[PDB]
């Protein structure tokens, strides 16, 4: 619930005595955490509001040349001078032109020409700086229990929702505790500073469009800029990058401003992230967290309840949730009150043995009305199976067939965790970590190679990564030595690092 | 884009009453519809929405289950029937078109909101 | 303003999709096949240059690629 | 809340900017887009800004919309001697499943 | 005189028995044609106007997405169809998004989404055609003679000057003849259709600024365009370049358009040619022109005149015009009438032998008024020489020292011929050619090399052309073989081709 | 779009100067000094391919130039 | 008469049949010209006033910094900007300083800082442009005849003396005809443009002291300069050469201007030659000038005159002029009138033979007054000889021993010809050359070595000439090869060139 | 700034003397003999760098002069 429709929902297992599990909260993904005898919680980061952005260098991307002039000077009679190159907002260049008796001078030779042109800007790019002490993540949680399907993303009301809660994770208060009435309180212990290397990014602004752009990219583009701290007539350092001075041949020097570079930077980002902003604070749509889930004190609601009597009816047919799991939504008919839906999966229906991991622990209808809708979650085994949601002869049995296999799921999840280790790199070793001598040694050996790969192979926009990969196939097949591996270990490790991007 | 209402009336509380409206040029089957109320001396208050098929058909929590909106694709006409109708619900009515189709109402319906109306005719429910 | 550096190098790697990834997989392949399509005789001058500079054949073929990969970009 | 309150009347000098502030809640404004409407003195309403900042064809570019959290600030700039009409907010709230209008915003030119 | 202040003047003397001489009369250069018996005339191409522009592809470089809409259906239930999908003034994209119970659907899977956006172009590029039957080249001529210093740039009123004339040579009249009153009539025989290859060029227009864009560049840049001159609401095929269809979430789909790419194309016109437009006619500011010069009707005004008698005077002291000529202007105080100034170069005063060639044959005072200004031009020898003018003992002399050497001029003329051969190529054999078996076979053996260079090395830009020139220098200094001269001709053929820029 | 070809590929030479012929000399030379300053480690990773692929030491410099010229331009 | 006490006076003799002679009258020396039967004339360039010189770049050498200001920004807070950095009179520098929580910051790092300081120059240098078209050489002339001791440096009136006359040589009038009343007319035909290379020199003006400087030295001295075309408040390009921005933190942040660079650049004019300036025209006291001396019109006064009858008298006992010349002044006591003075040398007294050579041809007293002072110059032979002056029995005699030798005069003349060849270079072959096929063949072979010497070694100073002359000396006693004639000539061409200074 | 260039590189060789020539005969030799007098241990290093270079017993003496002259005036 809040997670049952997402394509890359992950299911995690295993705790250090049930107290905590470690996850990396992907911003487009969702995580379902299940323990032995306590309810399954769906955990999602939904926004990342960055408040208190102080601006830096703010570029101009289309200029306008006002009144012009130019002055020439005879050969060996000095250099030219206007009143207007002593003004800081006019662009000026000195160059040599032919002067002769036709041009009024008295000595033939290369003269001197100074062309001043009033720089005036009207469109700006704005670089806003962001420091990690201003991040505002948000984790929405929602446990599986007395919920119906019209409560999946129904974020309208959560302070009295009893199943759903926001947890604001901030650098100032990273540890937090989410009160779920009856379920206790899921304690989180996130670290929001080590998120998306957020001390090396900016936040552009162009015609009411915002981006995440690398600091190193924003301090490299050559466009006329004022320092941003000037809120009057700007200085516009490096004005000469939009104007163009050309000497035709003779005593004539034209000045023409280059066009609006707005589309040249929409085509020059191509690697940036998009972002809106709801005020002075810029909500992002990407990132992740490193989140410890202190599952120790999360207790199970309604274990001491009575079991259900009878009369469960489908409202809609079960559907398969892209993962093999099948969500089944029933409707209890009766007024026994807060009871427990007696459902399980049956292979060889005659004995009626439970066979698959019923995801929604303690399936409990809480409201006592006659018709109360209710949702379940299932993991049938690989094959023919039955969904029994009742007791006696009035039970519901739905024939289910899930198309798949066990080695097909193991290669789909090996590639699934290899795309996850390609997206994250170091942090993907702590997506389901319980704390080990190998899952924390494999992490130190992966963070060492990741720093000795991001520094060796710098920025390469996929095409050069494939060029150098394919380039290393022929150099791993030659030069017979022990390092034919070292040029083939960074062969597959680089092209597949780029393949599934 | 030319839409005009019709079917005013003055009726005391508790009997049937109908209105209708239609347009042309573009396609009516692949668009949605919604009926709007507007009491004089007040602003506007919403009444009902109809999808491009009629299956999804939603009424406001003011007059739920009491007004019946009726149309479908192959007729190029909208209706609105009211019986056992409340007393002071008298108001002008409007036939606006939410510019979407409402196969789902709040999910992948980014551009909801109606384009072009017509000056309708009101009813009067009083003694 | 003539040398706006691409941010595609310093890639913001994330789970969501960055600004322009759909128009990036075949971005540089067109401007290559368009340069070879407009100046096809240079492919003769590149092969004629790769074979006298290289040592072995699988070493002259890479010179032929990497010249038809330097030339259309001028960088 | 399904009431969607916003200030009744506004009087601003001509050629300056006029704001219309809508404070709903995350039921309708805080999750999906907001609309905004123009009802004439005599004629029937039309829409001005759909998807909370876009402009349908056939309306002047004097307008502009915004939607920050539950703060929908709409902006008619350069008010002139014709728009003596009423202004309406509207949004779909998906839990109560309704299309809530606004109260009303009349402006006078002065 | 109109050729004395230009840096790129070239002196063409020596004819085919005095009949004609074949010049390549460029647009920034000026040409001084002289004989032993005939008045020297300075001939300069001043404009090249292309008339009657037809319209071809007119690209849209700053678009704007107006009214939108969209429609989606649940999975396994068909794809969407919105009423503005079969309209060609809208752009439309279908995609498959995640659709589950949270969306409204009743089956998990990939849905079906269509987003339509009205393409409405704001301001468009326009590419005009320039075809050889519309050219009207103005070539100004001016003969050396009875003129003073204020007739070099002085052009206001020339049909009544008897010394200067414009000869507009269009290919509709590819030969013309200028009545130089008194001096005869200089006849031109230009080839205005075999100029700058104007069948392979267009005349682009962006933000009321105009260029000569090459044909191959204009038909390949990927930007939204229509077919011809239909200036209403065009079809704009290929509208996908500026609009962008990313992925829709449940409540967000930005179909933002790319911005104004005027600046992205000003940065892409790195080889175009800045033209100017005066209405419907395009004054180009570049161009080489072929011209055979018939002078057998061009004879010396005032050869029969008697010598001057008295009272010269140096006004506007002599100066050196960047080549070794010494422009001396005199003021003849005397009313003897149409006389001839006896000017020469003298090493020894009391030998008076003529030591330096005189570039303006029979300089003649024309006015019968008392103080008649008049202009010479002299070609002194290397070293020291006196400007002996007047006759008798009332002479007015002047010392001149022109520094230089004979071996220095032959290198400065090798550089002048190599820059002419880099700009023209084969045409540089027709600048001072009088025809023959050596000055016209070399160009036929050079047009084959020019076709196996424009097609072989294509048109590589300046930097990569250096990057493959140095690579052919290095292949030259190795590859030890009997053909040691194998690949050392495209080294001087590539460097002098652009190191002389 | 993204893939506008430059006209300096087929520049029409003449006696006058072109539109931009002043920013074309230090055009590709700035983009690689600026690229290799921000990504210095590939300067020691290109040498690791260049020192291993060629046979003679006057070709190892040619690969060290030409790979460290392709990679700042992405073909 | 004049130039009688000059230490480097030259004696020219022997003409092309007595018509003309070619002299190089430099400024420190003087030339005494003697013919067979023509009066001996003494020619001396006295001044060289370079007129009509224009302004060029004007350097500052003593600056002042008024009210300064500063701005600071915390790390990741922006970049610093002072609003008075948009004025061009203010020097400015950005920097990064340590900025932390104790300094009012909020995060430890390298916070930006900018410091402005009003630049205001006090006193400035000025380089003026001198064109070769404005040289005005004054040549004073004075023939030998009736002269006394108070008429050598005498200049009170020379238009009515008939023995002395000045001529001005502007370049537009290189020829003068001096009025020597009675003595005919010495015709000067001088060459003013080949003077002291005035096309590569400027004219400084510092603190009312003026120098003749070089172009490259003036365009290499690094301190704030504004162009000469500037009347109001200057701009001061390269303003950062006199302010000193050191790293001092926000505590003090002191900016100080470097002191007066006046004496620090007086030591940089260590090879320039001082000049003076009497108003607008800058009078130099250095330079060399070539002159053709048409002497065919020199008809000497007093061949028709009778002898002096009687009673000469020695006053001012004779003295020798550093060369062998003997200045003898006599006082004739008699009213004989314009009577020819007899005087000679005689190694005998019984034969009374004129054995020594006498330069002042037939000196004659002109005033018929009683006591007439009159001056000669005599060049006696080597040894004891008597200067018998007077006729008859009252011949006043004087014993004279001119100590020296002919082989000691030829070595004195070789030293005389070598310092002139090391000072003038190519021009020193035309000091006494009447023009032949060796003094004009040897000149053409010396201007090539002088141009392939002024460029190759060229800018060597005094010490670095002896420093590399010793190096080619050491390279001369070893390294046996054909390339040893080159080292000994770049040995004598360096040690002479540097020791005759 | 500091480095004012000296005009003694472009001596105006004329018959008369320059402005300050009376010193330039003893300017660069007093400075080098004051410097080499102040720090004489550098001569122990000077006769150690020359003896390791050249290897001609006359090239090792000339290098002792030219290093010991480049040290005072750093050039």
């Amino acid at each position: 619930i809040r997670c049952i429709g997402v394509s890359n929902r992950d299911f995690v297992e295993g705790m250090s005595g049930g107290t905590w599990v470690d996850v990396v909260l992907e911003h487009g993904g969702c995580v379902t955490v299940m323990a032995q005898d306590k309810p399954t919680v769906d955990i999602e980061l939904v926004t990342t509001t960055v408040s208190n952005m102080a601006e830096v260098r703010s570029y101009c991307y289309e200029a306008s040349i006002s009144d012009m002039a130019s002055d020439s000077r005879c050969p060996t009679q000095g250099e030219a001078y206007l009143d207007k190159q002593s003004d800081t907002q006019y662009v000026c260049k000195r160059t040599l032109v032919d002067r002769g008796w036709g041009n009024g001078c008295g000595l033939f030779g290369k003269g001197s020409l100074v062309t001043c042109a009033k720089f005036a800007c009207s469109k700006k790019m704005t670089g806003k700086s962001i420091q990690p002490e201003n991040l505002e993540y948000r984790i929405m949680l929602s446990v599986h229990g007395s919920q119906h399907s019209g409560m999946i993303v129904n974020d309208t009301g959560h302070e009295t929702d009893e199943n759903r809660a926001k947890v604001e994770i901030t650098p100032n208060s990273p540890r937090a505790e989410a009160t779920l009435g009856g379920f206790g309180s899921l304690g989180l212990d996130c670290e929001p500073r080590t998120g998306l290397d957020f001390s090396d990014l900016y936040y552009l602004t162009m015609n009411n469009k915002h981006w995440l752009v690398h600091k190193e990219w924003f301090h490299d583009i050559p466009l006329p800029w004022h320092a941003g701290a000037d809120t009057g007539t700007p200085h516009w350092n490096n004005k000469e990058a939009l104007v163009e001075f050309k000497d035709a041949h003779a005593k004539r020097q034209t000045v023409v401003v280059l066009g609006s570079q707005e589309g040249a930077v929409h085509t020059a980002l191509a690697g940036a992230l998009e972002a809106e902003m709801d005020g002075a604070k810029g909500r992002l749509s990407s990132g992740h967290l490193k989140c410890r889930l202190k599952m120790d004190k999360l207790r199970l609601k309604g274990v001491s309840y009575s079991l259900c009597t009878a009369a469960f009816t489908f409202t809609k047919i079960p559907a398969e949730t892209l993962h093999g799991t099948v969500t089944v939504e029933v409707q209890y008919a009766g007024t026994d009150g807060p009871c427990k839906v007696p459902a399980q999966m049956a292979v060889d229906m005659q004995t009626l043995t439970p066979v698959g991991r019923l995801i929604t622990a303690n399936p409990v209808i809480t409201e006592s009305t006659e018709n109360s809708k209710m949702m379940l979650e299932l993991d049938p085994p690989f094959g023919d199976s039955y969904i029994v949601i009742g007791v006696g002869e009035k039970k519901i049995t739905h024939h289910w067939h899930r198309s798949g296999s066990t080695i097909g799921k193991a290669f789909e999840a090996t590639v699934r965790g290899a795309k996850r280790m390609a997206v994250l790199g170091d942090t993907a070793w702590d997506f389901g970590s319980v704390g080990g001598a190998l899952n924390s040694l494999g992490k130190g050996i992966h963070q060492i190679f990741g720093a000795a790969f991001k520094s060796l192979f710098g920025g390469m926009s996929w095409f050069s990564q494939i060029l150098i990969g394919t380039l290393l196939m022929w150099l791993g097949l030659n030069t017979k030595n022990g390092s034919i591996s070292l040029m083939c270990l960074a062969l597959g490790g680089v092209l597949i690092f780029l393949s599934t991007a | 884009v030319q839409l005009v209402e019709s079917g005013g009336g003055v009726v005391h509380p508790g009997r049937s009453l109908r209105l209708s409206c239609a347009a042309s040029g573009f396609t009516f089957s692949s668009s949605a519809m919604h009926w709007v109320r507007q009491a004089p001396g007040k602003g506007l208050e919403w009444v009902a929405v109809i999808s491009y098929d009629g299956s999804n058909k939603y009424y406001g929590d003011s007059v739920k289950g009491r007004f019946t909106i009726s149309r479908d694709n192959s007729k190029n006409t909208l209706y609105l029937q009211m019986h056992s109708l409340r007393a002071e619900d008298t108001a002008v009515y409007y036939c606006a078109k939410d510019r979407d189709a409402y196969n789902t109402v709040g999910y992948f319906a980014y551009y909801y909101g109606m384009d072009v109306w017509g000056q309708g005719t009101l009813v009067t429910v009083s003694s | 303003a003539v040398t706006l550096p691409s941010h595609s190098t310093r890639k913001l790697q994330t789970r969501s999709q960055t600004w322009l990834e759909s128009r990036e997989y075949t971005k540089h392949l067109i401007r290559v096949e368009n340069w070879i399509f407009r100046n096809p005789g240079f492919a003769l001058a590149a092969a004629a240059i790769a074979w006298l500079l290289g040592s072995s054949t699988s070493q002259k073929v890479i010179y032929l690629v990497m010249i038809l990969l330097i030339a259309p970009a001028y960088s | 809340q399904s009431v969607l309150t916003q200030p009744p009347s506004v009087s601003e000098a001509p050629r300056q900017r006029v704001t219309i502030s809508c404070s709903g809640s995350s039921s309708n404004i805080g999750n999906n887009a907001v609309n905004w409407y123009q009802q004439l003195p005599g004629k029937a309403p039309k829409l001005l800004i759909y998807y909370d900042d876009l402009l349908p064809s056939g309306v002047s570019d004097r307008f502009s919309g915004s939607k920050s959290g539950t703060s929908a600030s709409l902006a008619i700039s350069g008010l002139q001697s014709e728009d003596e009409a009423d202004y309406y907010c509207a949004a779909w709230d998906d839990s109560l499943t309704r299309y809530v209008f606004g109260t009303g915003t009349k402006v006078t030119v002065l």
